[PDB]
C-alpha cells in the first residue's frame, strides 16, 4: 500500500514551483539491472576485403560491408533477436538466401526501420540511438506491444487471467485502466494518438477570449478531446517512470518556452517517431507475419512509447551501441 | 473577432470582477459590521435603527436593552491608564465582577414552547427521568476543591425544551440551604461528584433562589457566573501567573 | 472604547506568564506577554518580506514571490537571496502563530471561559507546519515547501499535485476534501435555522428551541441538538487539515507513484483480478 | 474542564414533544427510538419523520435517476456482479462523446446521461419544495431554503446552463465517483487552469471561509456552554453572560465582534458565497473566456519565474516540422 522513504528527488523548474521527478530507490535499482542486461558489442573485425553485394546472393540492405563486419552483425541480430532459436529462425539452414521463413522477410524491413529511427530521428533518439534489443529484449516477440484495442498484461511475457484476456468483456474498463495509469478515463490513447496521425493531442486555446466561428455548437470540438489528452498523459507518463513536471510547468500546460523542459520538445518528436514506425514500417507488415501474430482485427503488433522505454525516461538509461554497429545508422 | 470584448482592451469578465468586489465590501461594511453593533453599542468611557422581536409568550422587546436599573460596581482601578485593569474592593464572587459577573437578563421564567417552566427539578418534572446505564447523582457527595465534602445532590434540573439536564441541587453542607451548580461544573463519578471551580466554603454564598422549584434568566445567570469566578478567585493562586 | 457591558470583565488575571507586567489594554485589544511577542515576530516579518520584496523585480501584490531555496540547498542554511529570506519569514511565521494562540488562552482565562479557541486554532498551525517543516524533512530538502506569494503559491500547491499524476485520488485528499463540503453545508443550514427562528417574516413571533428541533426532524429525521451542531461543526471543520495531513505527508516520503495507481490494493486482489 | 462539551454525561428522557404545523401533522411518520451512544454526542430520538408529496416526489425522481445510472454502471461490467463490485468506483454514465451541439443525443452516447440528469433536476426541485414549505409550515423563515437554492443553482450551471451556454452536452460532468471527478481536471485544462479564474479564488476564500467561521463558532459556543450559550434564540432576544464573554473574547483578539445573532448572518452568508461565486464562474467560463490562465496573462496579473532548465522552444514553430 505505502513505499518507505527515502525517496529520490530531481528539480526540473525554478525553486518553489515542486517540480522534479520523485523516484522510489527500489523500483529504479529492479530497472537498472533488468536493463543491464543488453549484450556487450561484439569485437572489431578485419575491414578490408570485397563487399558482401558481391560475395553473397540476397542481400539487399547491408550490401557494402565486408564478409567479416557483416557475419559480426548476423551475430549481433541474433543475440538481440532470437538467441535460443539460433540462426535457423529466419533461414533455411540449407539455403541462407531463400527467404521461406517469414521472420526472414520481416528482419528485413526491420533493418530498414531501424537505420530509418537512427538517421531520420536524430531529433528524438540523437546520439544514443535504438538496436534490435531496444524492443526485443532478447526475444522475437517484444515484450511491450500494442493492438488496435486495450491489451493485459502490459508485459506480454506474463500470463493473462481470465479477465485480463481481450475476449472476457467484464474486463475491458479495466484493461482501459491500467494504460492510463490506474484513471478512469474511458478513452484508448494509442489507437486515437499513437497508431497514426489523424488527431490533434492539444486541445487548449492559444486565445484569452473565445474566438468566434470555432466557440459554439457545432463549430466546437467535444470536450471529450480534452479527456483523451489527458488520457495520452498519463499513458506517457507511466510508460517513460516519471510525472508531468519532467515536462510541464503545470502553471500554463499548453505554453512552452519557460513553461515546458527540453524533454517535453523531445517528446513531441517522439510522437511524430512513433506514427511513421507505426504507419510505415510495423503495420503494413501483417502481411508478412502469421495469423497468430496478428490482433483481433488482423492488425500487426505496433509501438508506443513503453515499447522502447518500458518505465524509464531514457530507454536502458541511455546505454548505446551507435558506434559500435555504424550499419545501423546514421546512415551516409 | 471573439466572444464578451468590448470596447478598449476591455471584457464582461473584467467587468463582472469589479462588480463582484463592490457587492461583497457593500454586504460586508453597510450591513452585517452593522448587524453586529445590535449589542454593547454605543461604547463609552453607524449603528441600525432600531431592531423589535416579537416574542413567544407574550410582549416585546427591542435590542439593544435599556434597563431601567443599573448594578454599582465594587471594583478599584489599578491606574489612571485609560486601559489598565481593574481590581475588586470585596470578595469578587458575591459582588459578580470580571469572570464572577452576571447579565441583567429578565427577571422572568424560562418558559416551555407551551409556557410551562422550561428548567425544573425533576421532582416537578415526574415524567423525566435519567437515561438507563448513566449514574443517578442523587444522593452521592459533593467533593469541591479543597477535597472536601461541600454536600450531597437531592435533584437534578432538567430543560423540558430539550430533554437536557443543565444543573445539579445539592444540600449545602451545615448551612441548611440547597445550591444549584451547572453540570458543566461537574466531574459525575460513580461515588462523588468533582467540583474544582471553587472550595467547599464557597458554596455557602451561591446566589439563592426566590422560589424553589423554578429559577428565572437572571437567576441562572448568577449562579453559573459564581462558579466560573472560581477559576480566578477561588484561592489567590488562580489570579496569579501560571509560571 | 468599551462596549456597554465590558467594565465589570476588566480585572486583572488569567496570565501564563508576566504576571501583572503585561497585563492591561491597548483599545479593545488585551496585550499579556504574548500579544508583545507577537508584534515582535509581526514586525520582524512584514520588515523581512519588504527587504526582500524591495530586491525583486516588482511591487505588484500579485507578482511578488518570496520562495524557498533549490533542492539541492536540502536542510542547511541558503543565502538570503536565493532562499534564506524565506527560511526567516517562515520563523516568524510560526512566532507569530504560536504567541497569537497562547495570548488566546490568557484572554480566554480571564473571561473564565473553556480553552476551545486557542486549541482549534492549532489545527491550522499543526497544518501549515506539515507543509513547511514536517514533510520537507522527510523529503530532504526545505525547497519542498511552498512560497510566499499571493499567486504564486498557487502554483506550487499546482505542480504538486500534478508530480502524483492525478491528485484527486490521493485517499487523504478524498477525506479533506468531503469535510470541506459538509462543513460549509452544515454552516449554511445551522447559521441559516437560528435566523428562521429569530426571523419569522411579517409580525410573527420568535419561535422556540422546540421549533428548531421539530424543523429537521421533518425534513430528515433527525435534529442533533442545539449544544451538539456546534461539538460536530467543530469536528467537522477540524478534520478538514486533520485529515487532510495525512495525504500531504504521504505524498512523496510514502509513495512515489500517482496517486489513481495506489487504489490497486484493492484493483489488484487476485481472487477477482 | 467542562466535560459535557466533550459528550453528554447524565442524558435525560421524556415524552416525545410535537410542534403542529400549519398542515401535515399526519404525514408524520414512525415511532422514535433512543440511542444511548448516539445520546452522547447528540440527541437520542431518532425519528419520526414527515413524508408530504414534495419528499415522496423527492425519492420517486431520486430513484429513477439512480436507477438509471447503476443499470448502465452494470452494462459497462456486462452485468457481472463480481466485476460491478470490484470495479464500481470507475464505472460511469458518460455524456456525448461526440459533438452534436444541443440536439438530444442518442441512448449509447450521451441520452441515458440526459435523462438521468433530468430526473435529478426533478428530485433536486422536489427537495426545494419540502426545505421551504416545511418552514412555512412551522412559521419560520426560509433561511435553509435559500441557501439550499444557491447550491441546486451551482449544480444547474455545471449540469445543463453552461453547456447551453456555449451550445454542447459534452461539457457537462458524468455520473460516477473516479467519472466525475476525471471531469474536474478536464474541465481546468480546456479553460486555462482553473487557479486563474477570480471567482474560483473567491469560492475559495469562503470555502475556506466557512471553515474558520465553524471552528471559531463552534468552539466559542463549547467555552461559553458553562453560561447556557447554546440556548442562542434567548440569547438573542435576552443577551446572557454566555454571549457577553464571547463578543469580548473577540473583541480582545481581533478588535472588533459581532453579536450572537449577527454571527450566524456571517456564517449564513459565507456558505451562500460559496455557490454564488462558484456559478458566476462557471457562467463565465467558455461563454466569455476561453483560457484563464492567459486571460490573466492579458491583465498583467500572471506570475513569471525564471528558467531553471533552459528555455524550450515550441518545436511545431520550428522551420520544417511535421504537421
Ligand atoms: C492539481 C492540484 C490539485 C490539488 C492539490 C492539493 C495539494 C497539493 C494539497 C491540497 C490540499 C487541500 N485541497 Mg486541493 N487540489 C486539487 C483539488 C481540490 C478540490 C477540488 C474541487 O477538486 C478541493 C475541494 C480541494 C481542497 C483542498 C483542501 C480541503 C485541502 C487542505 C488545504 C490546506 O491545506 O490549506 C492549508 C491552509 C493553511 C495552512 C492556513 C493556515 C493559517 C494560519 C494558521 C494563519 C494565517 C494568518 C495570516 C498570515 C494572517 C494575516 C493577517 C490578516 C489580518 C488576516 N482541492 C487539485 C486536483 N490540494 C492539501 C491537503 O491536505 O491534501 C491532502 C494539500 O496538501
Ligand atoms: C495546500 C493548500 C495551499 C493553499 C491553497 C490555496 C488556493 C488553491 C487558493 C488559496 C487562496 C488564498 N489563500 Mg492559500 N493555501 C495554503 C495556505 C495559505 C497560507 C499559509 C499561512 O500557509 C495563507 C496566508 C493563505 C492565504 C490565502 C489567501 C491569499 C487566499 C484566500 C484565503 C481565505 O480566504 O482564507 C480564509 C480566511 C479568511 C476568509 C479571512 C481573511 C484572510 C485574509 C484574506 C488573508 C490575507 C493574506 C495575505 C496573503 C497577506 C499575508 C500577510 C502579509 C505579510 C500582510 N493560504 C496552502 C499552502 N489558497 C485562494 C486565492 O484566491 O488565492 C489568491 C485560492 O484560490
Ligand atoms: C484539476 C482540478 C481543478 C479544479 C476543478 C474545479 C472545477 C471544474 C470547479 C471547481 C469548483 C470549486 N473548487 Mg476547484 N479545482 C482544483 C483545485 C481546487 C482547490 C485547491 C486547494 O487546489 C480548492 C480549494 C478547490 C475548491 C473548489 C470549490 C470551492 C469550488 C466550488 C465547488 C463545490 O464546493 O462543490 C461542492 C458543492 C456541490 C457540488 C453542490 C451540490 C448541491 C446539491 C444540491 C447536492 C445534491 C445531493 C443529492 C443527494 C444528489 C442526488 C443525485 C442522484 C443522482 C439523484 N478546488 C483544480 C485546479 N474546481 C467550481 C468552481 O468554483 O468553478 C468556478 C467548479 O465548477
Ligand atoms: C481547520 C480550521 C481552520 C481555521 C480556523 C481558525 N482560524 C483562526 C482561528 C481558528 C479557530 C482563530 O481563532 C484565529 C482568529 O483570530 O481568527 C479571527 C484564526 C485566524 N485564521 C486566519 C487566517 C486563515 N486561516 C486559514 C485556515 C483555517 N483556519 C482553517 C479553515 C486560512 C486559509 C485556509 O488560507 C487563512 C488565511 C487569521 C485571520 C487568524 C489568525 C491571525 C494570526 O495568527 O495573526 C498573527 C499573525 C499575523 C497577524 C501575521 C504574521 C505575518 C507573518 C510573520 C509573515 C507572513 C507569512 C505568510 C505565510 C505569508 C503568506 C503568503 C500567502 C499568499 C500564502
Ligand atoms: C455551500 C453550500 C452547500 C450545501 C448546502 C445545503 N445542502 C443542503 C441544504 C443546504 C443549505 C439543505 O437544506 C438540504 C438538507 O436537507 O439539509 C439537511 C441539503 C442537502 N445537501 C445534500 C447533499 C450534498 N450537498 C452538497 C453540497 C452543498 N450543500 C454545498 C457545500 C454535497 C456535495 C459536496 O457533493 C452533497 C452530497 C443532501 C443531504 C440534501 C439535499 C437532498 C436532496 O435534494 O435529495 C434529492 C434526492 C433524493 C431524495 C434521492 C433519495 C435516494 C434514496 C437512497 C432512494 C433509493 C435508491 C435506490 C437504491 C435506487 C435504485
Ligand atoms: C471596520 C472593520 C474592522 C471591517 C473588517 C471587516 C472584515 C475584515 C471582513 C473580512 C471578511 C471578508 C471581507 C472576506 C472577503 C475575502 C474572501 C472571502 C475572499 C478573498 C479571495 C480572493 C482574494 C480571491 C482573488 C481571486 C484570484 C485568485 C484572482 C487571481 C487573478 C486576478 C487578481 C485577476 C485580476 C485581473 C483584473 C480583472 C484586474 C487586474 O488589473
Ligand atoms: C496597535 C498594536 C501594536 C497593539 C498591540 C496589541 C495587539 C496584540 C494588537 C493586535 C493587532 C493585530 C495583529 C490585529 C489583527 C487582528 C486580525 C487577525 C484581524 C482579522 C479579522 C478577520 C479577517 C477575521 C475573519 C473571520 C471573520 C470574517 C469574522 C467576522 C464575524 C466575527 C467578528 C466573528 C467572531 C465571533 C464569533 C466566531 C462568535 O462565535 C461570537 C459569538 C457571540 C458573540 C460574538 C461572536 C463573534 O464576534
Ligand atoms: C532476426 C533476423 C536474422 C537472424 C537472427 C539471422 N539472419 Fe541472417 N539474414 C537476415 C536477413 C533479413 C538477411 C537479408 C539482409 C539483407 O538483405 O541485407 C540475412 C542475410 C544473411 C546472409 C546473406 C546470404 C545471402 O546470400 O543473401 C547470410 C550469410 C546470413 N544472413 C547469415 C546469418 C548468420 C551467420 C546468422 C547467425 C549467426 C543469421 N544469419 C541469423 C535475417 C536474420
Ligand atoms: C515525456 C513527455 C510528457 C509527459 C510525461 C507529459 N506531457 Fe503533456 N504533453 C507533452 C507534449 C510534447 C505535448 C504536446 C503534444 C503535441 O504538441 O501534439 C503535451 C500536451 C499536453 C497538454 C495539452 C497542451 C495543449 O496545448 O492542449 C496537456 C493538458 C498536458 N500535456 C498535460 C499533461 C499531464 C496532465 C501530464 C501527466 C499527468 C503530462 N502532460 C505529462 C509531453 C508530456
Ligand atoms: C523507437 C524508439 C523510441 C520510442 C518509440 C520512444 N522513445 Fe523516447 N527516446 C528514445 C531514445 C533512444 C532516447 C534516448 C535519447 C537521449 O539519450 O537523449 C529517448 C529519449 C526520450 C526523452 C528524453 C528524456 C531525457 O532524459 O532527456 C523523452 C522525454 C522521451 N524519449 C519521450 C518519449 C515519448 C513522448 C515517446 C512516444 C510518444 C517515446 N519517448 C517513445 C527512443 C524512443
Ligand atoms: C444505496 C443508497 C442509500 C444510495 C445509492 C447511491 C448510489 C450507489 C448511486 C450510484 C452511483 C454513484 C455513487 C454515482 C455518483 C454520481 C456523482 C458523484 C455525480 C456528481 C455530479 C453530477 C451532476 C452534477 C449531473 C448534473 C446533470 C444535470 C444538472 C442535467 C440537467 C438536465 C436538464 C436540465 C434536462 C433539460 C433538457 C431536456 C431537453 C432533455
Ligand atoms: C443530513 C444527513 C443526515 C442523515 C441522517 C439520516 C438518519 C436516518 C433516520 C431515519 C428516520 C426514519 C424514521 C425512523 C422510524 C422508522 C419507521
Ligand atoms: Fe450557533
Amino acid at each position: 500500500c505505502f513505499e518507505p522513504p527515502p525517496a529520490t528527488t530531481t528539480q526540473t523548474g525554478f525553486r518553489g514551483l515542486s517540480m522534479g521527478e520523485v523516484l522510489h530507490p527500489a523500483t529504479v535499482k529492479a530497472k537498472k539491472e533488468r536493463d543491464a542486461q543488453y549484450p556487450p558489442a561484439l569485437a572489431a573485425v578485419k575491414a578490408e576485403g570485397p563487399p558482401v553485394s558481391q560475395v553473397y546472393k540476397n542481400v539487399k540492405v547491408l550490401g557494402n560491408l565486408t564478409e567479416a563486419e557483416f557475419l559480426r552483425t548476423m551475430t549481433a541480430i541474433t543475440e538481440w533477436v532470437s538467441p535460443q532459436e539460433g540462426c535457423t529462425y529466419c533461414h533455411d539452414e540449407n539455403n541462407l538466401a531463400s527467404e521461406a521463413k517469414y521472420p526472414y522477410v520481416v528482419a528485413r524491413r526491420m533493418l530498414e526501420m531501424t537505420r530509418a529511427i537512427n538517421t531520420n530521428w536524430t531529433q528524438h533518439v540523437a546520439q544514443t540511438g535504438v538496436t534490435c534489443y531496444t524492443c526485443h529484449r532478447g526475444t522475437p516477440l517484444p515484450p511491450y506491444v500494442r493492438y488496435l484495442e486495450p491489451t493485459l498484461p502490459l508485459n506480454n511475457r506474463e500470463t493473462p487471467t481470465h479477465v485480463e484476456r481481450v475476449e472476457t468483456r467484464s474486463g475491458y474498463v479495466v484493461r482501459l485502466a491500467k494504460y492510463t495509469a490506474y484513471s478512469a478515463l474511458n478513452y484508448d490513447p494509442f489507437t486515437m494518438f499513437l497508431a497514426n496521425d489523424k488527431r490533434q493531442v492539444r486541445v487548449v486555446p492559444q486565445t484569452a477570449l473565445p474566438l468566434v466561428g470555432v466557440s459554439r455548437g457545432k463549430e466546437r470540438r467535444p470536450l471529450s478531446d480534452a479527456y483523451a489528452t489527458f488520457a495520452l498523459m498519463m499513458s506517457i507518463s507511466d510508460s517513460l517512470g516519471t510525472n508531468c513536471t519532467f515536462c510541464h510547468n503545470a502553471q500554463t500546460f499548453e505554453s512552452w518556452g519557460k513553461k515546458s523542459t527540453p524533454q517535453r520538445a523531445i517528446a513531441w518528436w517522439g510522437i511524430r517517431m512513433v506514427r511513421d514506425l507505426n504507419m510505415n514500417y510495423l503495420a503494413p507488415l501483417n502481411a508478412s507475419l502469421p495469423a497468430s501474430r496478428l490482433g483481433r482485427q488482423g492488425e500487426a503488433p505496433q509501438a508506443d512509447c513503453r515499447t522502447c522505454h518500458q518505465g524509464v525516461t531514457k530507454p536502458l538509461f541511455g546505454a548505446s551501441r551507435l558506434k559500435d554497429y555504424p550499419e545501423l545508422g546514421p546512415i551516409k | 473577432m471573439y466572444h464578451g470584448a468590448l470596447a478598449q482592451h476591455l471584457d464582461i469578465a473584467q467587468l463582472v470582477w469589479y462588480a463582484q468586489w463592490l457587492v461583497i465590501w457593500t454586504v460586508v461594511l453597510l450591513y452585517l459590521r452593522r448587524e453586529d453593533r445590535r449589542e454593547g453599542y454605543p461604547l463609552v468611557e453607524e449603528l441600525p435603527y432600531p431592531k423589535t422581536f416579537v416574542l413567544p409568550h407574550g410582549g416585546t422587546v427591542t435590542v439593544p436593552r435599556r434597563r431601567p436599573e443599573t448594578r454599582e460596581l465594587k471594583l478599584a482601578q489599578t491606574d489612571g491608564f485609560e486601559g489598565a485593569p481593574l481590581q475588586p474592593t470585596g470578595n469578587p464572587l458575591v459582588d459578580a465582577v470580571g469572570p464572577a459577573s452576571y447579565a441583567e437578563r429578565a427577571e422572568v421564567v424560562d418558559a416551555t414552547v407551551d409556557g410551562k417552566a422550561k428548567i425544573v427539578p425533576l421532582r416537578v418534572a415526574t415524567d423525566f427521568s435519567i437515561a438507563e446505564g448513566d449514574v443517578d447523582p442523587r444522593g452521592l457527595p459533593v467533593v469541591a476543591a479543597d477535597g472536601v465534602e461541600a454536600g450531597t445532590v437531592t435533584d437534578l434540573w432538567v430543560d423540558r425544551s430539550e430533554h437536557y439536564f443543565r444543573y445539579l441541587e445539592l444540600s449545602v453542607a451545615g448551612s441548611a440551604r440547597t445550591a444549584l451548580i451547572p453540570l458543566g461544573f461537574c466531574d459525575v463519578k460513580k461515588d462523588k461528584i468533582v467540583v474544582t471551580s471553587i472550595l467547599s466554603e464557597q458554596f455557602a454564598n451561591v446566589p439563592r433562589l426566590q422560589s424553589r422549584d423554578q429559577i428565572t434568566l437572571r437567576e441562572e445567570d448568577k449562579v453559573s457566573a459564581y462558579y466560573a469566578g472560581g477559576l480566578l478567585y477561588a484561592t489567590p493562586e488562580r489570579a496569579e501567573s501560571l509560571l | 472604547a468599551l462596549l456597554s457591558f465590558e467594565r465589570k470583565y476588566r480585572v486583572r488575571g488569567g496570565t501564563l506568564i508576566g504576571g501583572d507586567l503585561f497585563d492591561f489594554w491597548v483599545g479593545p485589544y488585551f496585550v499579556g506577554f504574548f500579544g508583545v511577542s507577537a508584534i515582535f515576530f509581526i514586525f520582524l516579518g512584514v520588515s523581512l518580506i519588504g527587504y526582500a520584496a524591495s530586491q525583486g523585480p516588482t511591487w505588484d501584490p500579485f507578482a511578488i514571490s518570496i520562495n524557498p531555496p533549490d533542492l539541492k540547498y536540502g536542510l542547511g542554511a541558503a543565502p538570503l537571496l536565493e532562499g534564506g529570506f524565506w527560511q526567516a519569514i517562515t520563523v516568524c511565521a510560526l512566532g507569530a502563530f504560536i504567541s497569537w494562540m497562547l495570548r488566546e488562552v490568557e484572554i480566554s482565562r480571564k473571561l473564565g471561559i473553556g480553552w476551545h479557541v486557542p486549541l482549534a486554532f492549532c489545527v491550522p498551525i499543526f497544518m501549515f507546519c506539515v507543509l513547511q517543516v514536517f514533510r520537507p524533512l522527510l523529503l530532504g530538502s526545505w525547497g519542498h515547501a511552498f512560497p510566499y506569494g499571493i499567486l504564486s503559491h498557487l502554483d506550487w500547491v499546482n505542480n504538486f499535485g500534478y508530480q502524483y499524476l492525478n491528485w484527486h485520488y490521493n485517499p487523504g485528499h478524498m477525506s479533506s476534501v468531503s469535510f470541506l463540503f459538509v462543513n460549509a453545508m452544515a454552516l449554511g443550514l445551522h447559521g441559516g435555522l437560528i435566523l428562521s427562528v429569530a426571523n419569522p417574516g411579517d409580525g410573527d413571533k420568535v419561535k422556540t428551541a422546540e421549533h428548531e428541533n421539530q424543523y429537521f426532524r421533518d425534513v430528515v429525521g433527525y435534529s442533533i441538538g442545539a449544544l451538539s451542531i456546534h461539538r460536530l461543526g467543530l469536528f467537522l471543520a477540524s478534520n478538514i487539515f486533520l485529515t487532510g495531513a495525512f495525504g500531504t505527508i504521504a505524498s512523496g516520503p510514502f509513495w512515489t507513484r500517482g496517486w489513481p495507481e495506489w487504489w490497486g490494493w484493492w484493483l489488484d486482489i487476485p481472487f477477482w483480478s | 474542564a467542562d466535560y459535557q462539551t466533550i459528550y453528554t454525561q447524565i442524558q435525560a428522557r421524556g415524552p416525545h414533544i410535537t410542534v403542529s404545523g400549519e398542515w401535515g401533522d399526519n404525514d408524520r411518520v414512525g415511532k422514535p427510538f433512543y440511542s444511548y451512544w448516539l445520546g452522547k454526542i447528540g440527541d437520542a430520538q431518532i425519528g419520526p419523520i414527515y413524508l408530504g408529496a414534495s419528499g415522496i416526489a423527492a425519492f420517486a425522481f431520486g430513484s429513477t435517476a439512480i436507477l438509471i445510472i447503476l443499470f448502465n454502471m452494470a452494462a459497462e461490467v456486462h452485468f457481472d456482479p463480481l466485476q460491478f463490485f470490484r470495479q464500481f468506483f470507475w464505472l460511469g454514465l458518460y455524456p456525448p462523446k461526440a459533438q452534436y451541439g444541443m440536439g438530444i443525443p442518442p441512448l449509447h452516447d450521451g441520452g441515458w446521461w440526459l435523462m438521468a440528469g433530468l430526473f435529478m433536476t426533478l428530485s433536486l426541485g422536489s427537495w426545494w419544495i419540502r426545505v421551504y414549505s416545511r418552514a412555512r409550515a412551522l412559521g419560520l423563515g426560509t433561511h435553509i431554503a435559500w441557501n439550499f437554492a444557491a447550491a441546486i443553482f451551482f449544480v444547474l450551471c455545471i449540469g445543463c446552463i453552461h453547456p447551453t451556454l456555449v451550445g454542447s452536452w459534452s461539457e457537462g460532468v458524468p455520473f460516477g465517483i473516479w467519472p466525475h471527478i476525471d471531469w474536474l481536471t478536464a474541465f481546468s485544462i480546456r479553460y486555462g487552469n482553473f487557479y486563474y479564474c477570480p471567482w474560483h479564488g473567491f469560492s475559495i476564500g469562503f470555502a475556506y471561509g466557512c471553515g474558520l467561521l465553524f471552528a471559531a463558532h463552534g468552539a466559542t459556543i463549547l467555552a461559553v456552554a458553562r453560561f447556557g450559550g447554546d440556548r442562542e434564540i434567548e440569547q438573542i432576544t435576552d443577551r446572557g453572560t454566555a454571549v457577553e464573554r464571547a463578543a469580548l473574547f473577540w473583541r480582545w483578539t481581533i478588535g472588533f465582534n459581532a453579536t450572537i445573532e449577527s454571527v450566524h448572518r456571517w456564517g449564513w452568508f459565507f456558505s451562500l458565497m460559496v455557490m454564488v461565486s462558484a456559478s458566476v464562474g462557471i457562467l463565465l467560463t467558455g461563454t466569455f473566456v476561453d483560457n484563464w490562465y492567459l486571460w490573466c496573462v492579458k491583465h498583467g496579473a500572471a506570475p513569471d519565474y525564471p528558467a531553471y532548465l533552459p528555455a524550450t522552444p515550441d518545436p511545431a514553430s520550428l522551420p520544417g516540422a511535421p504537421k
